[PDB]
C-alpha cells in the first residue's frame, strides 16, 4: 500500500479500493 | 453509519511482546467523505494498575472511496518505560484498535490478549521473552453515533 | 528540545463538565520546524477500572516561526456516550494535555482534575437522585502539573 | 482571535501568534 506524508508530517494511507458495490 | 467494519484479521499472531501489531482491515464506505478517517491503537492494562491506557500508534486513512476498501494497520509495540509495573504485561490485557471521524470516536473493537513468559539474585521481568496472542476471533465491536458530514 | 513549554493557563476553571477546555499555551521554538505541532487533549478516568480514556481533541498549530508562540486550544468536553456508568464522572479524574511533531510525541502535561456535583437548591430541600451532567463540576489543579518528556528528532 | 483552517484531511488548525522573536 501506498504510505505518504502531510503538509505536517503524519503517516497517511490510500486505502485499496476492492469494489464497489452496495 | 455511513462506514461499517467487515473484517479485522491479525497478521501475525501469536507473536513477541515488543513485535508490532498488523491488523488487516476491510470496511464499507457508503457515502463520500469529506476527511480522512482516524485509526488508533490502544494498550490497556489491568484493573489492578493505575497506569491510564497507552497510544500505541495512530495512521490517517485516505482520501476513502465509496465502496469496499481495505488497508494494513501497523502499530508501534508497547513502551515498557510507560510501564513501571512491568509484571502486569503479564496475564490478561486489553487492545483497542479504534476510528474517529473529525476527532470523533465512531467504532471500537476490543480484543482480549493473553501474554505468557518463555546467591539467587531477584530477577526482572525479561520483555524479550514475553509472547501475546490476540484473542482475534471474540472482538467487542461498539458503535457511537456521531455528525459524520 | 527544540520546542519548550513556558506557560499554560487554563481560561475557563472552574468549569460545567459539558464545557468545552480551554488551554492558552505559550511555547518557545528554537529552530526552523518544516511541520506543524500536533497537541493533544485527552480524558482519562478514575481508578474505577471500566473506563477507557477518549482523545478529546487535536489541533496542528503553525507555522511556526523561531520566537515566543502563543494560542489557545479549546477542546470538546467529554463525551459521555463513551463513559458508561455515568458515575464516573465524579471524583477525581486525570487530564493529559499533549504534543506531537510528525507523529511523534515529545511532552505530556498531565493534571488531577477535581469532580463535584451540585447539592439540592432551596426550593428541593422523596426521589433518588440521577447524577445530572449538567449539573456536574470540574477543577482542574492547573498549578501542578506533571510534566514529562520524550526525545524525538527534529530534522 | 486566532485563524482557525482545516486540513484536507479534516484536521483543524490555528495559527499561532508570534509574541516576540
Amino acid at each position: 500500500q501506498k504510505v505518504t506524508i502531510t503538509k505536517e508530517g503524519k503517516k497517511r494511507v490510500a486505502p485499496q479500493l476492492l469494489t464497489t458495490l452496495s | 453509519s455511513i462506514v461499517n467494519i467487515l473484517s479485522v484479521n491479525v497478521l501475525n499472531n501469536p507473536a513477541k511482546f515488543s513485535d508490532p501489531y498488523k491488523f488487516e482491515i476491510t470496511f464499507e464506505c457508503l457515502e463520500p467523505l469529506k476527511s480522512d478517517l482516524e485509526w488508533k491503537l490502544t494498550y490497556v492494562g489491568s484493573a489492578t494498575s493505575q497506569s491510564y491506557d497507552q497510544i500505541l500508534d495512530t495512521l490517517l486513512v485516505g482520501p476513502i472511496p465509496i465502496g469496499i476498501n481495505k488497508f494494513v494497520f501497523e502499530a508501534d509495540p508497547p513502551n515498557i518505560d510507560l510501564l513501571p509495573q512491568l509484571s502486569d504485561v503479564l496475564g490478561v490485557t486489553v487492545i483497542l484498535l479504534s476510528c474517529a471521524y473529525e476527532d470523533n470516536e465512531f467504532v471500537r473493537v476490543g480484543y482480549y490478549v493473553n501474554n505468557e513468559m518463555e546467591e539467587i539474585k531477584k530477577v526482572k521481568v525479561d520483555i524479550s521473552k514475553v509472547w501475546r496472542s490476540i484473542l482475534a476471533e471474540k472482538p467487542r465491536v461498539t458503535r457511537f453515533n456521531i455528525q459524520w458530514d
